[PDB]
């Protein structure tokens, strides 16, 4: 104690957390219009960013 | 709460007398993006 | 060790509340958190 | 809020009853409560983004309510009741609360009305902690200035 | 290597499964017994790790027979079977041979005998618990005994077992007298147990019972004066409160 | 992996049992026999081994009943047991039901026997493959028994050591011998042709052949010596 | 750690607790469902989630809630195999008690004989412990509403309300706050229906997810009877919540 | 090694299990039988103690098996419990069958056989109990045996089993005599016990005693477990207290 | 002890005489012989008392499990469970049991089990030592699918004849109506039926 | 995963699984494709039986069996392990006929089977069964089709699949359910049953197959089980060939 005193746990992005992660990424690369993000998140259940 | 509060004012922690608290262990499965969060915390403070 | 950690959480919460001193509410909340002894038998409650 | 088709489907519902708005507006003079309930059917649903469907209707309605010297009491009870019961997404029901501040702050319909009314708004959103915790600032400044 | 049969002895002697069973016992709740000259008081504390769980549902003080109750320290599941097997042997061996409940001394041997079998076989584990059994009979007086998962029994004036044993034991050593009332013995009991926990000590969560003198109240039938009521009596919370207030 | 091969009650990750696969390997390690059949007859032809040339052979053909019989390939201990049990089933059928036990049902009971020891601790997969023939009401049938217990109806099959040369041969003539009917002799002939190609570094002798025939109007009979010297 | 004796429930650890018996408490989150039961003032309601991940399954055979005997329910968490075996045993026990002792078997006597049976499975090495938490519900002939949770170790303890599953802790805290503020140990609602409504409200809150009439299965104990509700009776209760 | 079953042998023809089971008996308290030609005295030391242990109303290593033969106990008490009960049944079974009490030699033989059986047969522990037998039967008079946990027996005129076996035996044979006396025998157990034990108090609370005599009455045989207050009384006389 | 079970359009009504006889002494005046084994299946007992009693409880245990495990039991189903016990204990027990029950899909069904054991679907059954005097009355006056009131009258008359002509029949006239509406008890006193 | 915990079928792993029981499922994967199509008036079973040597007699080896006389079963996995499971299912059904004198309810059947798998995961000298068994029929309560997994777990199904080609098999099965809300008429569900197995035989392209389809129908078999044979089976073959090209 006095070096590390607090522990902050990081878990996974949630069912509506996973949603946000798509949005940053699609913008970053090139795309022709995509909108299927409501389905894609269910397929991608339990994924890391 | 851990970092930002005592940095602006060490002044409140000093009134109470309890030490301003430091040391955070970040953990979780890889790809969590906790190194990305390292940036976001210090982005608010504009900290180096 | 358990006593040093109760006063530790007592001063931390105080700062969150934006009060300058501890202060019976800060002592009481922090008391009940980290009493220690029996805190992993919640799901192994065949133990008693 | 999952899928884009169910939000649209509530906007259809909202739109048909906006034609009938002059009929709703007539029943508000008879008694204010009667006029609220027909709109409450579409906003109170399990699904979210329903006061963003129904945004077009309550934008006009809260001006009549505000402007009167009695109807703004039933207006405040309505704003608190949406918060607690549903409170839909972070922007939905939260919009109606926010629109009350704009119209209220500029109008000053009476001084007695304005002074109490602001207290009522701030009350609920101390409790809240999302998007109207940012809007909390807006109405706390306005109130503190009067005092 | 000698640890993990029941069949393997160490070079130094003893069997490991018995040794490891004793470890198990000491993890359980703090329970204690004091022999008096007109009673025996037997006491334990209880928990459930969730307040939602009711505390009468559990019973950690159980009358074995009307004149002999018991407690434990150790694993919960093992107690409940072993008490069923004990009541059931109590009838077989002795409530058809005397036509009523057996003396205390007898029944200690019979329960100790089920332990001896749960060591004797291999591929059958010992029981996880150590009992205190206290009861009263008409020839040896009031009495107290410890029955270990070893299949050995030891007579005791006072003893404690479980987590708070080592501390409870030294407090008992000092404070015990050779002649105490039933009433004084209860006060030494509540107090001893209050060493183990404070601030969550109340009569609700403390189960404390006695084997005292006959009660005509729980006999349930009247007009036959040539049989004695239950020597065992369970005390309630509110009654424990009278004694805890009176301290 | 190869460490789950210790016992039969334990599975491997990909899911096998190494013991059943091993019992299977044993069939190959033993004797060779070639089975084939026709709509009117069933014939087994098998190579008998001898330890040395002061040995006078060990028969591989077990008459089950006067309408059923089998050959063996692999462990001789294993075989003695399964045959004895099968003989019990035919007598049972006769006794209680008055019926020549059908070849189709029979293999399935054989399969049931097999699986008892595969499930259980103790026992062992039976170390032998058997080719069972019979002629019932539904004509000839020829069954292929496995250590797993799977029973497989064929026109012609062969098992045992280096038996694939009979299988390549039978495949070539398949439909040819199916047409051969009403002529027991010719099916014996074809069968000798099939087990010749399988052999290599040995050729046939009078006492290496045991030819086992049951057909339409003939019982099960095991032929030996001077009844296999028309087909030497 | 390891060495022997996570391979045996008849051989102790140097801890004094059997490691494989502890694994049955880690085998209870396997199907990822959560249960809630609460007590009324003459009924017991128990609700556990239904997962039908594919349209191939029929939501009428997907259940975890069982009729054990006329007056007795059970909801199971953890795998289907030990669920059936436990349920069977219970069905057989309930049935037996009656011919021996006469009347309907109390929730408590059933729970206790199943707990004693779980402890035996751990006693012997030739039988493993079960892999389920059993939460039994009945309204008793003389003790009225009763919930007894029997864990796969052979521990059994009663409840005012209980929850089980992997998201349990969240329902458990939700319930602590509720029963503490009212200052009672019961729900004071006097029909079975408004007690089913309250239970729906509370599982929605705790987990934080709206559920559908194809994702709930609800069994209701009243005095003298037990029933499992179909999807269309379950909707009545839902539409009651959805506009009050 | 060749620990792993009890139905194995070793490269040297020892069996580790028989040796290990034997060392178990030197973990439990001293037990002494001294035969004299005017009685046999059994004396034993306890292996447990404390001011709240009751041991002043009870015996737990002197059991009368039947009415003319008794044993002192050394070894595990759990192991001991079952075999004492079996031994008492067979001694007394003889009683029923033949309507005269069992001879000493037969009863020790029987119980040794039962012992041996647990090593010989099955997948069970040997029994780690060494019983000192003291009997009277009119065939050989006074008889002293002890049985090994290996499961065999040899007669004795003095023996000591239980803790500190080697030390006790040396002590006993320095001061023993063949003529002897029963009263000199009591004093001898008390003599040996002072030295052997690791408790320097050596008071009544640690001590068990029974003397079996045929000089007690005449034509009659008396087994007397002494009571705790007699055990105290004799400690003054030998001067240890 | 005449017991009977008669079909009608909406169900089946089981009828009984509650006399219980150990020789010329009446052992108990009033004992219904109609003993429920399930909610909507009930049974009638005649012959040796003790034997039928023993058997009955054994049937309730089978049907407690049938409900529990495999969903609703049937009358057909139930009567088979009688037939099994009686037939295997044909040398130790003598039980004359009429099993009848009301289905919602087959309507009322009556299966009699005679003393050796068989199953016999029939519109009507009479069994016991009191039924052997009313055989003549029952066939002639019966017609299928009466209405309940008319049904009651026929049953009532037959069991009342049976007391007049059999001395081991007597006590109150019990009936248990097994209908969709529930289960209804009916009871009748001698003042009423001796006349009718 | 880790070492140990596999070996013995009653050792629980630190993961809350029993590895031995999983390892069985993997053995079932290798077996030949089977499906069941439930209907609103029947059940259909179809199966992929590979012919692996052409000296085999055609239409003569089957993994279709009847149980009692009203319930169809078909298994995947290891064949003789699958024969024993249907075999205990015949003893149970048969016992049932003496005691209760009625055909088995299909859910009643499922309960009994589910217990047997659970017992051979319950000891240390028995072996966990390495088979699935799709089975069902039509009884008093209309049509029901169940699938029993080698874990000792079962459920009702509107469509069940097991085997190698089981992923392809589920894709077509779902489609059937959506275009047909009634749950598809039984007759046409035979022709459909052929086509789905033809598409699954393209993940097993190397070996020939023989198509065996059997059914149980209230309407067109009088509530009895019987195999589909002759011209009827021919139509199902011809339809399937058509729609795959
Ligand atoms: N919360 C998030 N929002 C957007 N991108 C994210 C988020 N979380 C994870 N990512 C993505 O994952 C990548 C890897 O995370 P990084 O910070 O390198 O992780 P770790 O140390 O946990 O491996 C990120 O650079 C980013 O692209
Ligand atoms: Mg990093």
């Amino acid at each position: 104690p006095g070096r590390l005193d607090r522990k902050v746990e990081i878990p996974l992005p949630n069912e509506a957390g996973r949603l946000e992660i798509f949005k940053i990424h699609t913008a970053k690369v090139k795309k022709t219009g995509e909108f299927d993000f409501e389905a894609a998140v269910k397929m991608s259940d339990g994924f890391n960013g | 709460e851990v970092i930002e509060l005592p940095l602006k004012n060490p002044e409140i922690f000093q009134r109470v007398g309890i030490k301003p608290p430091k040391g955070v262990l970040l953990y979780g499965p890889p790809g969590t993006g906790k190194t990305l969060l390292a940036k976001a915390v210090a982005a608010t403070i504009g900290a180096n | 060790a358990v006593i040093a950690a109760i006063m530790q959480e007592a001063g931390l919460r105080a700062v969150r509340k934006n009060r300058y001193v501890i202060l019976q509410s800060d002592l009481e909340e922090a008391y009940a958190t980290q009493v220690k002894t029996d805190n992993t038998v919640d799901k192994f409650d065949f133990y008693k | 809020m999952s899928r884009d088709a169910p939000i649209k489907a509530d906007k259809d519902y909202s739109q048909i009853l906006k034609e009938e708005f002059p009929k709703i507006d007539s029943l508000a003079q008879n008694d204010c409560n009667s006029a609220l309930d027909q709109l409450l059917v579409l906003e109170k649903k399990t699904r979210q983004a329903s006061d963003l469907a129904s945004s077009k209707e309550v934008l006009a309605k809260i001006v009549d309510l505000l402007a009167s010297r009695n109807k703004w009491d039933d207006l405040n009870e309505q704003l608190t009741l949406l918060s607690k019961k549903h409170g839909q997404l972070k922007l939905s029901i939260q919009y109606m609360i926010q629109k009350v501040m704009e119209y209220l702050k500029s109008s000053k319909s009476l001084d007695l009305n304005t002074r109490i009314s602001v207290i009522e708004t701030i009350r609920v959103v101390t409790e809240n902690k999302i998007f109207v915790e940012v809007e909390r600032a807006r109405v706390t400044k306005d109130l503190v200035e009067i005092k | 290597r000698y640890s993990f049969s029941l069949t393997t002895f160490s070079p130094s002697g003893k069997l490991g499964q018995i040794d490891y069973a004793l470890t198990a016992v000491k993890q359980g709740v703090t329970s204690l017994g004091i022999k008096a000259t007109n009673g025996v008081v037997i006491a334990t504390e209880k928990k459930s790790s969730s307040p939602l769980a009711m505390s009468e549902t559990l019973s950690k003080v159980s009358l074995l027979t009307p004149d002999i109750g018991a407690v434990y320290s150790g694993m919960g599941p093992d107690y409940r079977v072993l008490v069923d097997k004990s009541r059931k042997v109590a009838h077989t061996s002795y409530k058809r041979i005397y036509g009523e409940y057996p003396p205390t001394k007898l029944l200690v041997s019979e329960v100790a005998k089920i332990m001896q079998e749960a060591t004797q076989s291999g591929g059958v584990r010992p029981f996880g618990v150590s009992l205190l059994i206290a009861g009263h009979d008409e020839f040896n007086g009031f009495s107290l005994y410890q029955v270990d998962p070893s299949g050995s029994y030891f007579p005791w004036k006072a003893t404690a077992i479980g987590k708070g044993s080592v501390a409870a034991k030294t407090f008992l050593e000092k404070r015990w007298n050779d002649e105490l009332e039933l009433e004084d013995a209860i006060h030494i009991a509540l107090l001893t147990l209050k060493e183990s926990v404070e601030g969550e000590f109340n009569g609700d969560t403390i189960e404390l019972a006695i084997i005292g003198d006959e009660n005509p109240d729980l006999l349930g039938y009247t007009g036959i004066p040539t049989d004695k009521g239950p020597r065992f009596r369970k005390l309630t919370s509110q009654e424990i409160n009278d004694r805890l207030e009176a301290l | 992996r190869n460490n789950y091969d210790g016992d039969t009650v334990t599975f491997s990750p990909t899911g096998r049992l190494f013991q059943v696969e091993y019992a299977l390997e044993a069939i190959k390690q033993g004797s060779v026999t070639v089975g084939l059949r026709s709509n009117t007859h069933a014939v087994l032809v098998a190579l008998k081994r001898n330890a040395d040339e002061l040995s006078s052979y060990q028969k591989k053909i077990i008459k089950c009943d006067e309408h059923m019989g089998l050959s063996l390939a692999g462990l001789a201990p294993d075989a003695r047991v399964l045959s004895n049990y099968l003989r019990q089933q035919c007598n049972y059928s006769s006794l209680v039901f008055n019926r020549k036990l059908a070849v189709e049902r029979a293999g399935h009971l054989l399969c049931d026997k097999a699986q008892k020891n595969t499930q259980s601790y103790g026992g062992r997969p039976y170390g032998v493959g058997l080719l069972i023939i019979g002629y019932d009401k539904s004509g000839a049938h020829l069954l292929e028994f496995q250590p797993s217990g799977n029973v497989t109806e064929l026109y012609g099959t062969a098992i045992g050591a280096r038996s694939q040369g009979a299988k390549t041969y039978l495949e070539r003539t398949l439909d040819t011998f199916i047409k051969i009917d009403g002529n027991p002799d010719e099916l014996i002939k074809a069968g000798v042709e099939a087990i010749s190609q399988s052999l290599r570094d040995e050729s046939l002798t009078v006492d290496n052949l045991s030819i086992a025939i049951v057909g339409k109007d003939t019982p099960f009979t095991i032929y030996d010596g001077e009844a296999v010297a028309k087909y030497i | 750690s390891a060495a022997g004796y996570d391979r045996h429930i008849t051989i102790f650890s140097p801890e004094g607790r059997l490691y494989q018996v502890e694994y049955a408490f880690k085998a209870t989150n396997q199907t990822n469902i959560n249960s809630l039961a609460v007590r009324g003032k003459d009924c017991t309601v128990v609700i556990s989630q239904k997962k039908v991940p594919d349209k191939l399954l029929d939501p009428t055979t997907v259940s975890y809630i069982f009729c054990i005997s006329r007056t007795i329910g059970m909801v199971v968490n953890g795998p289907i195999p030990d669920a059936r075996n436990a349920a069977l045993r219970a069905k057989a026990e309930a049935a037996e008690f009656r011919y021996k002792y006469g009347y309907d078997m109390p929730c408590d006597v059933l729970a206790k004989r199943m707990a004693n049976l779980s402890q035996i499975y751990t006693q012997r090495a030739y039988m493993r412990p079960l892999g389920v938490i059993l939460t039994f519900v009945s309204v008793d002939e003389e003790l009225g509403p009763s919930i007894y949770k029997t864990d796969p170790a052979g521990y059994y303890v009663g409840y005012k309300a209980t929850a089980t599953g992997p998201k349990q802790q969240e329902i458990t805290t939700n319930l602590e706050n509720h029963f503490k503020k009212s200052k009672i140990d019961h729900i004071n609602e006097e029909s079975w229906e408004k007690v089913v409504e309250f239970a729906i409200t509370h599982m929605i809150d705790a987990l934080g997810t709206e559920f559908s009439k194809n994702d709930l299965e609800v069994g209701v104990a009243t005095k003298d009877k037990f029933f499992t509700l179909s999807a269309e009776n379950i909707e009545e209760r839902l539409v009651a919540i959805a506009e009050q | 090694r060749y620990d792993s079953r009890t139905t194995i042998f070793s490269p040297e023809g020892r069996l580790y299990q028989v040796e290990y089971a034997l060392e178990s008996i030197s973990h439990a308290g001293t037990a002494i039988g001294i035969m004299a030609s005017d009685g046999i005295v059994l004396a034993a030391e306890r292996k447990v103690t404390s001011t709240l242990l009751e041991q002043d109303t009870s015996t737990e290593k002197l059991y009368k098996l039947n009415d003319k033969i008794a044993v002192a106990v050394a070894g595990l008490t759990a192991d001991a419990e079952i075999l004492i009960n079996t031994a008492r049944i067979h001694a007394q079974n003889y009683l029923k069958t033949y309507n005269e009490d069992i001879p000493v030699e037969i009863l020790v033989r029987r119980l040794s056989d039962i012992k041996q059986g647990y090593t010989q047969h099955g997948g069970l522990r040997p029994f780690g109990v060494s019983f000192i037998y003291a009997g009277y039967d009119d065939r050989y008079g006074y008889q002293l045996y002890t049985s090994n946990p290996s499961g065999n027996y040899t007669g004795w005129k003095a023996i000591s089993v239980g803790a500190n076996t080697s030390a006790a035996q040396t002590l006993l044979q320095m001061d023993y005599k063949d003529d002897m006396k029963v009263d000199d025998a009591i004093e001898l157990a008390l003599k040996t016990l002072s030295k052997t034990t690791d408790s320097s108090a050596l008071t009544y609370d640690r001590l068990e005693f029974a003397t079996i005599r045929k000089g007690a009455n005449d034509g009659e045989v008396y087994q007397k477990i002494f009571k705790p207050q007699e055990i105290k009384d004799i400690l003054v006389k030998t001067g240890i207290t | 002890t005449s017991i009977m079970a008669v079909t009608f359009k909406d169900g089946v009504i089981l009828g009984a005489d509650s006399r219980t006889t150990t020789g010329a002494y009446i052992a108990n005046r009033v004992t219904d012989k109609l003993t429920r084994v399930h909610d909507k299946i009930w049974c009638c007992r005649s012959g040796s008392a003790a034997d039928t009693q023993a058997i009955a409880d054994i049937v309730q245990y089978h049907l407690e499990l049938y409900t529990s495990q495999y969903g609703t039991p049937s009358t057909e189903t139930a009567a088979s469970v009688f037939k099994e016990l009686c037939y295997e204990n044909k040398d130790n027990l003598t039980a004359g049991i009429i099993v009848a029950g009301y289905d919602d899909k087959n309507k009322g069904e009556v299966y009699t089990i005679p003393l050796g054991g068989s199953v016999h679907k029939l519109p009507y059954a009479i069994a016991g030592s009191g039924s052997t005097f009313i055989y003549g009355y029952c066939d002639k006056n019966f017609r299928e699918n009466m209405s309940k009131e008319e049904t009651v009258d026929f049953i009532k008359h037959s069991l009342s004849q049976a007391i007049k002509w059999d001395g081991s029949s007597g006590g109150v006239i019990r009936m248990v109506v097994l209908t969709a509406a529930g289960v209804e008890r009916l009871i009748f006193y001698p003042d009423e039926y001796e006349q009718l | 995963i880790g070492t140990g915990y596999d070996l013995s079928n009653s050792v629980f792993s630190p993961d809350g699984r029993n590895f031995q029981v999983e390892y069985a499922v993997k053995a079932v994967e290798n077996g030949t494709t089977s499906i069941g199509i439930k209907c609103n008036d029947g059940v259909v079973f179809a199966v992929e039986k590979l012919i692996t040597s052409k000296l085999l007699v055609p239409q003569k080896n089957v993994k279709i069996q009847v149980v009692d006389r009203h319930i169809g079963c078909v298994y995947s996995g290891l064949i003789p392990d699958g024969r024993h499971l249907v075999n205990r299912g015949r003893e149970e059904a048969a016992s049932f006929k003496k005691l209760y004198k009625t055909p088995i309810p299909i859910p009643a059947f499922a309960d009994r089977l589910g217990q047997y798998v659970q017992a051979h995961t319950l000891y240390n000298s028995v072996r966990p069964f390495g088979v699935s068994t799709i089975f069902g029929g039509v009884d008093k309560n209309g049509a029901h089709l169940y699938m029993l997994e080698p874990s000792g777990s079962y459920w009702g199904y509107k469509g069940a699949a097991t085997g190698k080609g089981r992923q392809s098999a589920k894709a077509e099965l779902e489609k059937l359910v959506d275009h047909h809300p009634e749950g598809l008429s039984a007759r046409e569900a035979v022709k459909q049953a052929a086509k789905i197995i033809y598409l699954a035989h393209e993940d097993n392209k190397e070996k020939d197959f023989e198509l065996e389809i059997s059914w149980c129908s209230l309407s067109e078999t009088n509530g009895l089980h019987k195999f589909v044979k002759g011209d009827l089976l021919q139509e199902a073959i011809d339809f399937a060939q058509k729609e795959i090209n």
